DNA sequence: GGAAGATCGAAAAAAGCACGCTACCGCCCGCGTGG
DNA sequence: CCACGCGGGCGGTAGCGTGCTTTTTTCGATCTTCC
RNA sequence: UGGCGGUAGCGU
């Protein structure tokens, strides 16, 4: 039909050409100088390669290029005819049949909004006012404000007051959908509910980002609007992010307090010994938190105070019993926000983050997910309050070295000299001494992180009313490695310790390691060395990224028509199970 | 050392300790040596339009006795100048004048002599000029071709890797590639038989192509294999015995001979037993006839009784057979020598799989195997064989390829002809042969030895030669056909063809890309950019990831640092600092020859492959004052290895410890304490920067920045020293020196500043003066600084007094907290100018006239259009207001088609460029921009005229006074009168007259000049066919600091703006400073970027300095306690390599420098020779703050202190070129496809978000089943859906109707319109 | 959008997809190689009935 | 006893190669006949 | 001497030629088991 | 208020 190839009127006189159109009046021009041909009784020659040259225009109109050289044009490219974009990548069956482009949507980079409920996103003022416009002009007409269409088209383009309250109205439980570009697992899209905000980008919940898999470094979001009942109904039943609570691979929560949150929670739970106000006796936390914000205690002092630890008994009722327990007032401080039903355990501890996690886990379990939304929304707080007040920053000064670990270096250099000499005196051949000068470099460095490990760990020594006394560091590098907010022990070894043995690109590993620390200067060497790895990763995560999206294809493919239809089958039969065992370990 | 007075004015504290023995090259001089020597004049050819003229030309025509031939060519001088080609929009191109001699030979007599000599200048096509800058312009677009990186031509010994064949048996090839010619491959097969590829066709037996070469299968086994005589006389078979041929071979029998028995039957030789045969070393050893069996008999022995051979060539022996050879009498027979590994048989085997036995048969297969489906003819055959081989004009290697050739066969000539030959296959058969055998080694691909680079030069030398061959067939068929007499060799050489190649290539190659102008840094690494893609080159998605990696080759030629990120990472990489190319095209880099101990200052250019014999010794490694290396063993690279070496050992040494970073790469101060990862995609950001209003200086730095904006062109250097007369916004005016003004010239140069200039990326390009009236300059010290640039020096961002603590959760991830104070002070503010078009195309209908009145248009709209239809310049217009007033005719009025500022775009005007074809009618705003042009060409000609007029009258004043002797009389008078002024009759009369008319002579040359400059504005631009007048309006706007920005530092660190707090909720300290931005410690120690710390600490103590200055300049201390502190502050340091004398700088420069110094001392740190941490402690005990680095924060939001001290300082910060108001986009209801009734793209044109298919899929994966549908159907292409939902949402109704979706319906009649019968059942 | 034209062959032409998609339909009815069914088709081989 | 079924190995052809977003360049056209 | 038209390919006695990987088909060449 | 291809670049 002439309106599926179109001849778009280009600027001016110029009509844009289209390969369709080029294609068939190719083949009506072949035919009809094969009639002028037949007519005439042109001899068999002429009339064969008409009709062999016809086929050929057939061949170019059915599926150009199937059989030799495609029909080109000016682009000098091959042209597009039905079988080419029927299929592939840009085909219709794939491009805009099985998925479109959208109105009432948008887009626009995120940033993190601390002030936000787990049920809420931040939307600004413009993008709620271009999207939510129908509705807009509904309650307009509905309100009597403007006459027609016209009048609130002009009205939401003048920007009145009434069009703003009319829009805050609009927007009160309406729930929108945000999701990322690389949306790869089920969680990749989730609806929340929306609130104006100024600025010109869509702040969004700390606690979902991990959700998202999406780093506030310049990500954009993409939101649309559901209009009908029933979307809005799956927008507040299955699109929810409160709904959303364990993860569909593994079960594991999928929300999990990270950085700085959990950062804070470290700060408010570390004790020291002679901090201000040790041996105090407290009532309850409300004195706990006087005291503290009047700067009569630090976080960090131990005290007593009774504690009325609600737990659950038979029948599900509540049970108060009241204890003089020895804690900190830290921990005081974050029982406030501790919903009725966990105990006191739960909180005197280090807090870190898989604590954290383990707490969060049994109060969902215990009092069920309305009352861990809440407490979720509490601990973020909290533990964002305490962190800014906890003041930890990163220093130069905080990064020390072990002293042994100059000495220990030359003691491995005298040790792979021994070992280079006997291949000097034939002894030992070049591949056992390249051998024992890997195990030699790797039990140097091994003693180098044990060294520096211990150096930090236990660095503070502190007064304790007397004698000298040793406690866990308040080193704040130390603080982010054992709270695990961010970074691992690795890490902290390429930091303070020693890089390690770097290896070639092909795999082999580089006969001399990297025996300076990031803190102190890389010679030149050493950087081109880890250079090698460095590139070969970046590589294999670019080249990864496609493989893994052309699997992800296959596997949704292949599974997309199995649905549970039935409840139970009757069938006896089923798989075995047994622990996996390798041979050592389960 | 002397400073220059550009340097004088602020003076960069600079660390480090190891002297440089070679300053930083030309940072632009590949590009510019490569055009060099492409448009230079060549005697010896070999290089550029000269070796391609004469590989060409000249052209037989089909043997017609009439030839034409190159004589010589020349470069004429451009149209228009560079500025002038940029501004009108054209071509900046330099015609080809080509001189060439046709020559008609006497008919009837080939050696005759030449009836006719035709010799003239033939314009055959332009070609582009490239500028000083290193860029080309195309169209009126700057535009850069990058470097290519391709194998070089020549032989590839390399071998699969074993996993093809599935057994553990590798296969070896040897791949001939020459620079144009089909290449051809020698490959070994699974059953160890060599075959012959050519062009990637179906293999032939290696034999095949031997006998194609006139050789026998005899000559063929001699050339291939050695030769063993077995002699039957004295009834013993004795044998010609080789002690080296009976290595490794268990004994069959009793050699014993001589009476010594060195091995007999059964017992496997031995290694005694080879010296014992060779200290015996017997001519001839008896042998049993059992052990001659398998042997193939080399030569065809023929019985010359009988007449007919006993045995063919290369036949297994028989018994029978030996038995034949016996009684025919022959005693001298010939043996193959086969080793089970050391010569291998596979030359044998491959013959014996030979179908072909003649030359003609292996032609016929040869010319069936190139050309299926063909009858063999030998003529034919013939052709083609030496066509694809053996030919001039089809295979030719180049000199880099021949170089390659004989130094991988050792061939020891460098020299050779380009086409090759059979010694050459012979030879390259051998070594894969001893490849195969086990002796020698594959070479790498992945070696830099093995790549070269192809430079913009070559390039276009071979679009030349492509456009010169195209021609060249013209030319031929031309004179071939047509009778040669009154012929005028202008019309045989057509340039169409040529020139439409050359401009194809030098706008819409592969490589030339539009270059990136966001930042100096950004132009300098596009033009310093080697890519791996292109025409003949690798492909972006099957590169495979051994190309992708770093090879230890990479050192000092390649930066394993820059390259970007994605699918293009290996594939694009920088050009080391000091690398440069060799004249056959492979990286060298800069080494220091070691002599004895002691390190030289000679400088050799190593290449990639001499590199790896000599052992290398390491930049950092330690040196005395005498030269020696204070520590015995020193770490050294060798055979691509890194070890340690002894002192006597080592041969060379590294120029500098900067060698193996780019320029790009380099900017990073303290990059030896930041991760590779971090530090790369760190330099990825430092590339884009968009410049701000006010560049500031980088506090920390690492020295190249004066280079790299000097190298750059964003400055306006002078070219000659003087001093400065008229400095001005726009202009600046130099008088330059006695030394250095040319004979009969004014000696006043004048620069002209360009102010807000479209870049190509919609960024301002702004020149601002750096000099004052009165200063004296000297030549290539800077006078106007351009983008990103202060004083003449890179400054892509600015100086943050940044603090690293959580605050609230907003910095919960790599999110920056602005105060608002960045705000007030607009430190990141930005100028953005975006440009508009409107073409007045002629139609058939009728021409567009650009107007004032247009029909039923709102007359408070044509407000803002003026008399002439254009915007007034300087109108604040926003969103959906006119431009330019078009109108078109209509069919059988007027359709109002005039141009509207877009959607959500507004500014203000600040110019209107209009383009008139020759012949149009003039408007009025073309008149005030021709007048304005032809007034700013006036008064630079004023200018000039003063001075000369000055001079002139100076001189006729001094003849005056010298003949009339009336100076008052003189001086009262006009000058005008001194002119006609009459004096005594001798030379005071001769000498008056002689200078009043060299003073009519200048006048009239001047006007001459105005005249031609006139002509050239007012000529008429050339336009596309059918358009007529083209109007170009430019708007500008300013883009502030808003949340969601992108805003990131140089050593790597990302994120957005989270929230502008007010300036009192920021953390204070004692003194009560707001801390400004604050950061998230937690993104330092998971990914290593640990030098910001340092650098953060480094940059407070220079702001220290700097406030102790300031100090001292607000309470008027005098200028000695001012030097006495700025020479303390410059001494400090350890061994450092800068010695600043403030004693020697007068007291006015002493103040001048403390002035620039008042807002802190720039710091200058290498990038390996860094400073320690110790001078940076130094330094903050100098400016009296804490040696920590850390200080107390009071909190400004409750007024308590912070338990522990925060890390505070003054860190660079950059400005990324990704806004948040240009990525914002929502619609509602637009527009719609025409072909599938589907919601438009991209926010330019209002379209919507694309619905992705993992989207569906996530839709699916929840219960949600109606919200998809509103996906797919209602909201996208269903027009009936859509109409109603828009109805019901307007009444409030809820409602769905389902309807179908139009893109089904269009796939459902794409396929009727095939063969196939889809259709809808009726139930 | 929904309506469609004709163009009459003045010859019978064979349709491609049932032709050159491996394997070939036509060559498989007709139970000849592809590569005789090729030449035939394209007007230089003659094929008997 | 030496041809037809089975096998093997090389050649040739088809098919794909994650997702968004941004910017610009060409959407005619040049050579050959009939009024 | 301009407007329609036509077929549109650069390059060259034609053939679409170049450092990916997997699957399927085909065809020639050979090995083998019986009419 | 007309969008169809191609090229290059950017973020995962
Ligand atoms: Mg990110």
């Amino acid at each position: 039909p002439p309106d599926l190839r179109p001849l778009v009127p280009l600027d001016g006189g110029r009509f844009a050409t289209s390969d369709l159109n080029d294609l068939y009046r190719r083949v009506i021009n072949r035919n009809n100088r094969l009639k002028r041909l037949l007519d005439l009784a042109a001899p068999d020659i002429i009339v064969r390669n008409e009709k062999r040259m016809l086929q050929e225009a057939v061949d170019a109109l059915l599926d150009n290029g199937r059989r030799g050289r495609a029909i080109t044009g000016s682009n000098k490219r091959p042209l597009k005819s039905l079988a080419d974009m029927i299929k592939g990548k840009q085909g219709r069956f794939r491009q805009n049949l099985l998925g479109k482009r959208v109105d009432y949507s948008g887009r626009s980079v995120i940033t993190v909004g601390p002030y936000l409920r787990l049920h809420q996103c931040g939307l600004p003022k413009k993008m709620a006012l271009e999207l939510f416009k129908p509705f807009i002009y509904g309650k307009l007409e509905l309100r009597g404000l403007a006459t027609t269409i016209k009048a609130a088209k002009k009205m939401v383009e003048r920007e009145e007051a009434v069009v703003w309250d009319i829009l805050d109205e609009v927007i009160r439980e309406h729930p929108v959908l945000l999701n990322r570009a690389p949306t790869l697992h089920r969680l990749g899209i989730q609806a929340f509910e929306p609130v104006l905000i100024e600025g010109k980008a869509i702040q969004l919940h700390p606690l979902v980002c991990a959700a998202y898999n999406a780093d506030f470094d310049g990500d954009q979001m993409a939101v649309h609007v559901p209009l009908t009942l029933e979307a809005q109904l799956e927008a507040r039943a299955l699109m929810m992010s409160t709904n959303n609570i364990l993860s569909p691979a593994n079960g594991e929560p999928i929300i999990v307090p990270s950085q700085d949150v959990v950062l804070g929670l470290y700060y408010m739970t570390r004790d020291c010994v002679n901090a201000k106000g040790e041996g105090m006796v407290l009532t309850g936390p409300k004195e706990a938190e006087r005291l503290y914000r009047s700067g009569l205690a630090s976080l960090h002092a131990r005290v007593k105070v009774r504690i009325t630890e609600y737990e659950k008994d038979a029948n599900g009722e509540l049970v108060a019993k009241t204890s003089l327990k020895d804690t900190t007032v830290g921990r005081a401080i974050l029982w406030m926000i501790v919903p009725k039903g966990l105990p006191y355990s739960i909180v005197n501890q280090a807090l870190g983050k898989k604590a954290i996690s383990k707490m969060l886990n049994t109060c969902y379990r215990i009092l069920g997910l309305k009352p861990t939304v809440i407490f979720a929304d509490q601990i973020m707080y909290t533990g964002f309050a305490y962190a800014a007040r906890s003041g930890a920053s990163v220093g130069i000064d905080d990064m020390v070295i072990p002293e042994k670990k100059h000495e220990i270096i030359s003691e491995a250099e005298a040790e792979v000299a021994e070992i280079q000499e006997q291949f000097q005196s034939g002894l030992v051949t070049a591949g056992e001494r390249y051998n024992k000068v890997i195990d030699i470099w790797a039990a140097a460095n091994d003693r180098v992180s044990k060294a520096m490990m211990d150096n930090l760990q236990t660095e503070t020594v502190i007064n304790r009313d007397g004698q000298e006394e040793k406690q866990v560091s308040f080193n704040s590098i130390y603080m982010m490695a054992d709270s695990g907010a961010r970074g691992s022990a690795a890490q902290i070894r390429q930091l303070a310790g020693m890089r390690g043995l770097m290896a070639k690109p092909d795999g082999s590993i580089i006969e001399t390691p990297i025996t300076a620390n990031f803190r102190e200067g890389l010679n030149v060497l050493q950087y081109f060395i880890s250079t090698h790895g460095a590139r070969k990763g970046l590589a294999d995560t670019a080249l990864k990224t496609a493989n893994s999206g052309y699997l992800t294809r296959r596997l949704v493919d292949v599974a997309q028509d199995l649905v549970v239809t039935e409840d139970d089958c009757g069938t006896h039969e089923g798989i075995m199970m047994t622990p996996v065992i390798e041979g050592g370990d389960v | 050392m002397v400073y220059s007075y550009t340097e004088k004015k602020r003076i960069r504290k600079d660390f480090g300790k190891r002297p440089q023995v070679l300053d930083v090259p030309y940072l632009l001089s590949i590009q510019l040596d490569s055009f060099q020597k492409f448009i230079e004049q060549d005697p010896e050819g070999q290089y550029g339009l000269e070796a391609a003229f004469r590989s060409v030309f000249p052209i037989q025509s089909y043997s017609g006795n009439s030839e034409l031939q190159y004589v010589s060519y020349r470069l004429g001088e451009p149209v228009f100048d560079v500025q002038e080609c940029q501004i009108r929009g054209v071509t900046y191109s330099a015609p080809l004048r080509v001189k060439l001699r046709l020559v008609i030979y006497e008919r009837e007599a080939p050696e005759g002599t030449v009836k006719d000599i035709k010799e003239q200048e033939v314009y055959m096509g332009e070609i582009p000029l490239m500028t000083d800058n290193g860029t080309f312009v195309i169209n009126g677009t700057e535009r850069v071709i990058v470097s290519q990186l391709h194998r070089s031509p020549g032989v590839f010994f390399d071998s699969d890797k074993g996993k093809t064949h599935s057994s553990g048996k590798v296969l070896y090839n040897a791949r001939i590639i020459p620079y144009r010619g089909s290449w051809l491959d020698f490959e070994f097969d699974p059953k160890d038989n060599l075959f012959v590829r050519i062009d990637r066709r179906r293999k032939l037996p290696a034999t095949i192509i031997l006998r194609a070469l006139n050789y026998t299968t005899e000559q063929i086994l001699d050339l291939f294999f050695e030769k063993v005589i077995f002699e039957i006389r004295d009834n013993k078979l004795q044998m010609e015995l080789v002690p080296e041929r009976l290595r490794g071979e268990t004994a069959s029998f009793d050699i014993e001979a001589n009476g010594k028995v060195y091995v007999e039957k059964g017992r496997r030789i031995t290694a005694r037993h080879i010296r014992q045969l060779e200290k015996d070393d017997v001519k001839l050893i008896e042998v049993p006839v059992e052990y001659i069996a398998g042997k193939v008999v080399a030569k065809d022995y023929i019985d010359e009784s009988t007449g007919e051979l006993i045995c063919a060539a290369n036949m297994e022996l028989s018994l029978d057979l030996l038995a034949k050879l016996s009684q025919s009498g022959h005693k001298r027979i010939e043996t193959l020598f086969t080793n089970d590994l050391d010569h291998g048989p596979y030359i044998s085997e491959t013959l014996r799989v030979d179908p072909t036995n003649d030359r003609l048969s292996a032609l016929v297969e040869i010319y069936r195997m190139m050309r299926p489906g063909e009858p063999p003819t030998r003529e034919a055959a013939e052709s083609l064989f030496e066509n694809l081989f053996f030919s001039e004009d089809r295979y030719d290697l180049s000199a880099v390829g021949r170089m390659k050739f004989n130094r991988s066969l050792l061939r020891e000539e460098i020299e050779g002809s380009g086409i090759l030959s059979k010694d050459d296959i012979i030879d390259v058969m051998k070594k894969l042969i001893d490849i195969r055998n086990g002796k020698g080694e594959v070479d790498d691909i992945d070696h830099l030895g093995n790549r070269r680079i192809r430079s913009v030069g070559e390039m276009a030398e071979n679009q030349f030669r492509v456009g010169l061959v195209r021609v060249e067939r013209a030319v031929k068929e031309r004179l071939s056909l047509g009778d040669l007499d009154t012929l005028m060799p202008q019309d045989m050489i057509n340039a169409k063809p040529i020139s439409a190649a050359v401009k194809e290539f030098f706008g819409s190659s592969q490589l030339s890309q539009f270059m990136d102008q966001n930042n100096p840094l950004s132009e300098i690494t596009h033009k310093r950019r080697i890519s791996a893609l292109g025409p003949g080159g690798l492909t972006r998605e099957r590169a495979g990831f051994e190309v992708r990696d770093v090879h230890p080759t990479h050192y000092g030629r390649v930066c394993p640092i820059e390259t970007p990120e994605g699918p293009n990472i290996g594939l694009i990489n920088s050009l080391s600092v000091y690398a440069q190319t060799n004249e056959y095209g492979f990286l060298e880099t800069p080494y220091r020859k070691v002599t004895d101990g002691v390190v030289t200052d000679e400088i050799h250019y190593l290449s990639a492959i001499e590199e790896g014999n000599y052992v290398i010794a390491q930049a950092n490694s330690n040196l005395d004052e005498e030269g020696h290396f204070v520590e015995d063993l020193v770490t050294c690279r060798s055979k691509g290895e890194s070890s340690l070496f002894s002192r006597d050992q080592v041969d060379y040494m590294d120029v500098s410890t900067q060698q193996v970073v780019s320029v790009g790469a380099s900017l990073i101060p303290f990059l030896e304490h930041d991760d590779a990862n971090r530090a790369l995609m760190g330099a990825n950001m430092q590339r884009q920067a968009v410049p701000t209003l006010r560049a500031d200086k980088p506090l920390v730095g690492t020295g190249m920045e004066r280079a790299v904006a000097v190298d750059s062109g964003v400055t306006a250097v002078a070219k000659r020293g003087g001093v400065v007369q008229y400095v001005d916004a726009s202009r600046i005016v130099i008088k330059v020196n006695e030394d250095e003004m040319y004979p009969g010239e004014a000696g006043i140069d004048i620069y002209n500043l360009t102010k807000y200039t479209r870049s190509n990326q919609n960024t301002c390009i702004n020149q601002m003066p750096c000099v004052s009236l009165g200063e004296p300059v000297e030549r290539g010290d800077v006078l106007a600084d351009g983008p990103s640039t202060d004083l003449g020096e890179l400054a892509l961002g600015q100086n943050m007094r940044v603090a690293f603590m959580p605050w609230n959760g907003y910095n919960f991830e790599d999110s920056i907290l602005v105060s608002e104070r960045v705000v007030q002070e607009d430190r990141f503010t930005t100028i953005h100018i975006q440009e508009l078009a409107c073409v007045s195309r002629d139609t058939k209908l009728g021409p567009e006239e650009i107007t004032a009145d247009i029909p039923n248009v709102g007359e408070a709209a044509l407000s803002k259009l003026d008399e002439s239809g254009i915007v007034y310049i300087g109108a604040e217009v926003t969103g959906g207001d006119i431009l330019v007033g078009k109108v078109t005719p209509k069919g059988e009025d007027v359709k109002d088609s005039s141009l509207r500022v877009p959607n959500g775009v507004s500014g203000t005007v600040i110019d209107v460029q209009v383009f008139t074809r020759d012949g149009v009618e003039k408007d009025k705003r073309a008149l005030e921009i021709e007048e304005m042009q032809l007034k700013q060409a006036k008064k630079d000609l004023s200018e000039e005229l003063q001075i000369l007029e000055a001079g002139l009258f100076s001189r006729i004043r001094a003849v005056l006074v010298a003949g009339g002797v009336e100076a008052e009389k003189l001086d009262k008078l006009p000058r005008d009168r001194w002119l006609e002024l009459g004096l005594t009759d001798e030379e005071k009369q001769n000498q008056l007259e002689q200078l009043a008319e060299q003073y009519d002579e200048l006048k009239h040359e001047f006007e001459k000049k105005l005249e031609a400059k006139r002509r050239k504005i007012t000529q008429g631009d050339d336009l596309a066919p059918g358009v007529l007048k083209i109007v170009k309006v430019y708007l500008a706007v300013k883009r502030r600091i808003q949340p969601g920005d992108k805003m990131a530092g140089r050593h790597g660190n990302k994120g957005v703006i989270s929230k502008i707090n007010p300036i009192e909720d920021m953390p204070y300290d004692e003194n009560g400073t707001p801390v400004d931005i604050v950061l998230n410690p937690l993104g330092v120690p998971s990914r290593m970027n640990i030098g910001q710390i340092l650098e953060t600490h480094l940059g407070m103590a220079a702001k220290g300095i700097g406030d102790k200055i300031n100090a001292m300049l607000k309470q008027q201390q005098e200028v000695a306690k001012l030097r006495e502190f700025i020479q303390r502050a410059y001494d400090l340091g350890a061994d450092v390599r800068q010695k600043v004398d403030l004693s020697t700088f007068s007291d006015e420069e002493v103040m001048r420098l403390a002035e620039n110094l008042r807002k802190g001392m720039p710091i200058a740190t290498p990038v390996f020779d860094g400073a320690k941490e110790a001078e940076i402690k130094e330094l903050l005990k100098l400016g009296d703050l804490p040696t920590s680095g850390q200080i107390r924060l009071y909190d400004g939001r409750t007024g308590e202190q912070f338990e522990r001290p925060v890390t505070v300082g003054y860190m660079y910060m950059l400005k990324l070129n990704h806004l948040v108001d240009d990525k914002m986009h929502a619609r509602s209801t637009g527009s719609y496809s025409l072909v599938t009734q589907q919601p438009l793209g991209g926010k330019a044109q209002f379209g919507g978000q694309r619905f992705g298919e993992m989207e569906v899929w996530a839709l699916e994966a929840y219960g949600a089943a109606y919200t998809l549908q509103e996906m797919l159907t209602v909201k996208s292409d269903d027009v009936n859906g859509r109409t109603k939902m828009y109805k019901n949402i307007v009444d409030g109704n809820h409602q769905m109707e389902p309807g179908m979706p139009e893109s089904f319906n269009v796939l459902l009649k794409e396929i009727r319109s095939l063969g196939i019968n889809i259709e809808l059942e009726d139930e | 959008r929904e309506r469609m034209g004709h163009i009459e062959l003045a010859s019978p032409t064979a349709h491609i997809w049932f032709l050159k998609s491996l394997p070939s339909r036509i060559g498989l009815l007709l139970d000849m190689p592809l590569r005789d069914i090729e030449r035939v088709l394209y007007f230089e081989s003659y094929v008997v009935i």
